[PDB]
């Protein structure tokens, strides 16, 4: 019943910002985060930011702070997340992931219940 | 007894307790200005919390001495608040009802 | 941020005399929204002041 | 090493359980114990097989399990079989607020 349908396989030069989305279904969208991670090749999974979609507050690991950027609309119900400043490096999977579920009374944030996943995007650089 | 110099307004938090039945309080019942103090037989459990992650910044104000100040909220924005368990509350509640009863 | 029911803070900078007594910097704090007034009749909604 | 230390080699034959650790600073991991781990088919999405150190999901078969103890935390597969032949990545509570994930383990039928 879960889905993440995203975007395709967005191959751009360095120096330039790639923008990735994905549409959520299934999922009450305010509900859950939004997480995104990426499979560097050689490297493994590599973490970038959450997302609250009720809220909008984001945060980045110390190797994209201030790189990462990322916005969503809740009617339509899709997420993006752009990142700046692409480099070959960047080459890799992009994929977005869902959860834990959203409260206003305990932080849930950083909880890594990637519940679903979407089937992915082949960032290429370049 | 080692009284307990806590401040709090609407209850009392972590005082004494009634040895064998819930106690009601006041100058003067016929009054509507005057306070009534409740006292119960068993506590009511709560549990309060801060679920923002504060960072406690250092500022400094002149000659060493340092103002401390709230830095940025490490983790995501989340409300305070209080817990009550809610059918413990409302048997207190209704049995502080009883006592009021022998009163009205 | 959309506001609501989160508790959100307002983030304050001001102006305070360093360690160096005749000499100041630029200092930031988030204070809770009841610790803070708006300024005075000579109105700015983008500044304020200490409750007290 | 950097982000989470976490093996990259197998150690078991089918029908052998397989024991993988994963480690971060006692900031990381070894706080809270939030933590979960993942499984890649080469070709597809890592699906969801362990949660806050010891439980699972729904669908997922009762062999995963897994434990943690001050750093180290642990997934255990119990009794490989063909379908385990896959890459397995440690993810858990990265300090900050943040999130981290490791290497990953490749698994296979030896
Ligand atoms: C103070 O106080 C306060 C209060 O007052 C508090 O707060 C709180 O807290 C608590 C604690 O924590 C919390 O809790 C949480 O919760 C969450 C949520 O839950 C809920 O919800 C869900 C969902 O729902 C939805 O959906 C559905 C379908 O599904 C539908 O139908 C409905 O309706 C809903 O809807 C939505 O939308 C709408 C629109 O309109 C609206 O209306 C609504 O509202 C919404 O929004 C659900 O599901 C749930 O339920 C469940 O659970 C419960 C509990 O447990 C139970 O009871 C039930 O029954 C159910 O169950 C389950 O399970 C079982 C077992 O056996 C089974 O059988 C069944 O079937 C089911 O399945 C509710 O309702 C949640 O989420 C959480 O939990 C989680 O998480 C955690 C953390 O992480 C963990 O630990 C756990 O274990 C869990 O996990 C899980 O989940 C997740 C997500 O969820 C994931 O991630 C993971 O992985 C896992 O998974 C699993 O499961 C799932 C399900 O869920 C599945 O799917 C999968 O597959 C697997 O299996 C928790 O519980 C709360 O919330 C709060 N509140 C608020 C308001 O916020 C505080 O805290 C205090 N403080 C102090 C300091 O103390
Ligand atoms: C409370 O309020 C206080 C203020 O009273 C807040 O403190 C301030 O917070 C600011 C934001 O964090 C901070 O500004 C930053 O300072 C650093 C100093 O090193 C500076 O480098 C930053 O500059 C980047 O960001 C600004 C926007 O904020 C951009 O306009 C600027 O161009 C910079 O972006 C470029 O560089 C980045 C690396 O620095 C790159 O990652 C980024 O992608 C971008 O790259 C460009 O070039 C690329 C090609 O090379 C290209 O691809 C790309 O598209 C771009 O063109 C920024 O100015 C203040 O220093 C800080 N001040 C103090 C006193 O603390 C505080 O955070 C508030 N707190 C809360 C909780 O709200
Ligand atoms: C609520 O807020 C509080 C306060 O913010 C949060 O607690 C804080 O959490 C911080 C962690 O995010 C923690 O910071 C630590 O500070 C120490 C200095 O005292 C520092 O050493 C730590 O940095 C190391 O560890 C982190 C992981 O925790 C690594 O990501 C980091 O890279 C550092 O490790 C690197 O250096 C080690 C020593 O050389 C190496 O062994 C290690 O492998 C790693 O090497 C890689 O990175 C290097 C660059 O760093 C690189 O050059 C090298 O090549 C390798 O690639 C860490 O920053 C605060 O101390 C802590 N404060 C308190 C009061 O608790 C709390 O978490 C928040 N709550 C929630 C729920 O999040």
């Amino acid at each position: 019943q879960v889905q993440l349908v995203q975007s395709g396989a967005e191959m751009k030069n360095p120096g330039a910002s790639v923008k990735v989305s994905c549409a959520a279904s299934g999922y009450t969208f305010t509900d859950f985060y939004i997480h995104w991670v990426r499979l560097a090749p050689g490297q493994g999974l590599q973490w970038m930011g959450w997302m609250n979609p009720k809220t909008g507050r984001t945060n980045n690991a110390q190797n994209f702070q201030g790189r990462v950027t990322m916005t969503r609309d809740t009617s339509i119900g899709t997420a993006y997340m752009e990142l700046r400043s692409l480099t070959s490096d960047d080459t890799a999977v992009y994929y977005c992931v869902t959860g834990g579920w959203i409260s206003l009374y305990y932080d849930s944030s950083y909880y890594p219940n990637f519940d679903h996943w979407g089937q992915g995007t082949l960032v290429t650089v370049s | 007894h080692g009284i307990r110099p806590v401040v709090s307004t609407q209850l009392l938090l972590n005082g004494s307790l009634a040895e064998k039945e819930i106690v009601i309080r006041s100058e003067n019942l016929t009054n509507n200005a005057k306070i009534i103090i409740v006292h119960l037989h068993t506590p009511v459990e709560i549990v309060c919390t801060r679920p923002n992650n504060n960072t406690r910044k250092s500022v400094r104000i002149g000659p060493g001495q340092t103002f401390y100040a709230t830095g940025d909220i490490i983790g995501d924005i989340k409300q305070a608040h209080c817990n009550i368990s809610e059918e413990k509350w409302n048997d207190t509640l209704q049995k502080v009802g009883i006592e009021l009863q022998k009163h009205f | 941020v959309k506001n609501g029911t989160v508790e959100e803070m307002k983030n304050c900078s001001f102006n305070t005399t360093t360690e160096i007594r005749d000499k100041e910097k630029k200092e930031y704090a988030l204070f809770y929204k009841p610790d803070i007034v708006p300024l005075s009749e000579t109105n700015n909604t983008s500044e304020y002041r200490l409750i007290n | 090493q950097s982000a989470l230390t976490q093996p990259a080699s197998v150690s078991g034959s089918p029908g052998q359980s397989i024991t993988i650790s994963c480690t971060g600073t006692s900031y990381d991991v070894g706080k809270f114990d939030l933590v979960s781990w993942y499984q890649q088919h080469p070709g597809k999405a890592p699906k969801y097989m362990i949660y806050e150190v010891n439980k699972w999901p729904s669908g997922v078969s009762h062999r995963f399990s897994g434990s943690k103890s001050g750093n180290t935390a642990s997934l255990t597969i119990s009794g490989l079989q063909a379908e385990d032949e896959a890459d397995y990545y440690c993810c858990s509570f990265g300090g900050s607020a943040t999130v981290v994930c490791g290497g990953g383990t490749k698994v296979t039928v030896l």
